[PDB]
């Protein structure tokens, strides 16, 4: 049996093709996707749910994003930048990044791909309980971006979880492939593929000839993602709140927490329905907030976001030397890509392209990934 | 006035408060534990780490909190389910309540 893993910086997927058709595996809790989370206590290890799920109790010792820094040299750019965020440590050992932890109560370091490994075994683990058989064969994707260290780094950490890794294969290809579109007969074809996240967004574009893959270019936004929705919702209500009450809750971090949950839930029911409405009781001072908001109101918010995503496709064409109109297909993946005003947008930029958009955009890099792991088998 | 459909909103809301009594139990646990430990048997430093241990445990207790708080803002009750809004208001204040008693504990030891 062979398995596709997308290994991503938040969560990771993973899926089997199987009896024709893929299956995106569920987890030990039911989900379909796992956080790319791990954390050391005083009497175990916990990958996953558990690990995301205690981050509050133990944050110097859960690590998470070990993708920003798997296969980069500790004075990296993006190494030093995400430092000060992450409350976990980050060593220098002869300057390759480590994380340093507490486990067992005994102080433990790893490289990223260990960290990484981890990932991995437990999506091996999740394939393994699901099928009632042994995986070892996997293909592993990674960004189109990845430089050799990178890709290797990832390799590597399949190994050390006891994979036999197939391949390693770029996202946006693994996308292109669970739509099919290698199997398109005719002539070359510019694809690209539109990954938009929950922090990050990346455009890229490919060239496919006779089912044979080229990346042509790559841009994207590092600070873009639905965090960002998010936050215009969070700001529009606590503007809200203080012309109504007169108060301000934003020092106060449970309210704001409170609010924040509701607002990313608002905004995924927007995708759907043309109105949210929320109910929070004692938000603050004991002052219940019951509001709604239209999905025009969330649009007007984040006006400028989401037009703002289209100057990395342009970017991303200019570089590939293309003109809009020589695009054949454009695969949507990444959460956020179920907004309706940024489908639109898009679809509009192309002069009324269609989209492949069908398969979950959460599940459509496990699901190419899946697919070329049983051709590869 | 009353419908079917406020059962099933009385029915979550009843689930919600049993695992509320869950987490006080916790709480309540941690603090008679808290009260042992601090009337003062173990040297200093190794009261310090149980003191340490029983505050990461308070944490675990309030996120546990937060999260059922999260799961009742998700609830959205009509004007004439006056039932189903007493129980929320109600077991919304009753978790305060007890967010207040662990900040106390918090806001005490392993500073
Ligand atoms: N319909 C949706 N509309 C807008 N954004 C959506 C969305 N679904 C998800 N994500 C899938 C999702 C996320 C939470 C869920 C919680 C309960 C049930 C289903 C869920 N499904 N996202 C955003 O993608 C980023 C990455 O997920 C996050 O910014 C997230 O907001």
């Amino acid at each position: 049996p062979a398995v596709g893993i997308d290994l991503g910086t938040t969560y990771s997927c993973v899926g089997v093709f199987q009896h024709g058709k893929v299956e995106i595996i569920a987890n030990d809790q039911g989900n379909r996707t796992t956080p790319s989370y791990v954390a050391f206590t005083d009497t175990e290890r916990l990958i996953g749910d558990a690990a995301k799920n205690q981050v509050a109790m133990n944050p110097t010792n859960t690590v998470f994003d070990a993708k920003r820094l798997i296969g980069r040299r500790f004075d990296d750019a993006v190494v030093q930048s995400d430092m000060k965020h992450w409350p976990f440590m980050v060593v220098n050992d002869a300057g390759r990044p480590k994380v340093q932890v507490e486990y067992k109560g005994e102080t433990k370091s790893f490289y990223p791909e260990e960290v990484s490994s981890m990932v991995l075994t437990k999506m091996k683990e999740i394939a393994e309980a699901y099928l009632g058989k042994t995986v070892t064969n996997a293909v592993v994707t990674v960004p189109a971006y990845f430089n050799d260290s990178q890709r290797q780094a990832t390799k590597d950490a399949g190994t050390i979880a006891g994979l036999n890794v197939l391949r390693i294969i770029n996202e946006p290809t693994a996308a292109a492939i669970a739509y099919g579109l290698d199997k398109k007969v005719g002539a070359e074809r510019n694809v690209l593929i539109f990954d938009l996240g929950g922090g990050t967004f990346d455009v890229s574009i490919l060239t496919i000839e006779d089912g044979i893959f080229e990346v042509k270019s790559t841009a994207g936004d590092t600070h873009l993602g639905g965090e960002d929705f998010d936050n215009r919702m969070v700001n529009h209500f606590i503007a809200e709140f203080k012309r109504k009450h007169k108060k301000d809750i934003s020092e106060n971090k449970r309210a704001v927490r409170r609010l924040r949950t509701a607002c990313e839930r608002a905004k995924r029911t927007l995708s759907s329905s043309t109105q949210a409405s929320i109910e929070i009781d004692s938000l603050y001072e004991g002052i219940d907030f019951y509001t709604s908001i239209t999905r025009a109101r969330f649009e007007e918010l984040n006006a400028d976001l989401f037009r703002g995503t289209l100057d990395p496709v342009e970017k991303a064409l200019r570089d590939a030397k293309l003109d809009k109109s020589q695009i054949h297909d454009i695969v949507l993946v990444g959460g956020s890509t179920r907004i309706p005003k940024i489908q639109k947008l898009l679809q509009d930029f192309f002069n009324g392209k269609e989209l492949n958009k069908s398969i979950n955009p959460d599940e459509a890099v496990a699901y190419g990934a899946a697919v070329q792991a049983a051709i590869l088998s | 006035g009353n419908s079917p459909q406020e059962e099933v909103e009385l029915k979550k809301l009843k689930h919600l408060e049993k695992s509320v009594e869950k987490i006080a139990d916790q709480l309540e646990e941690l603090n008679k534990e808290l009260t042992g430990i601090q009337q003062g048997f173990l040297p200093k430093d190794l009261q310090a780490e149980a003191l340490c241990k029983l505050d990461r445990r308070v944490k675990a207790t309030i996120e546990q909190f937060m999260k059922i708080l999260e799961e009742i803002d998700t609830l959205i009750l009509p004007e004439n389910f006056k039932d189903s809004r007493l129980k929320r208001k109600g077991l919304v204040k009753k978790v305060q309540a007890f967010l207040a008693e662990c900040d106390t504990v918090e806001q005490n030891i392993c500073q």
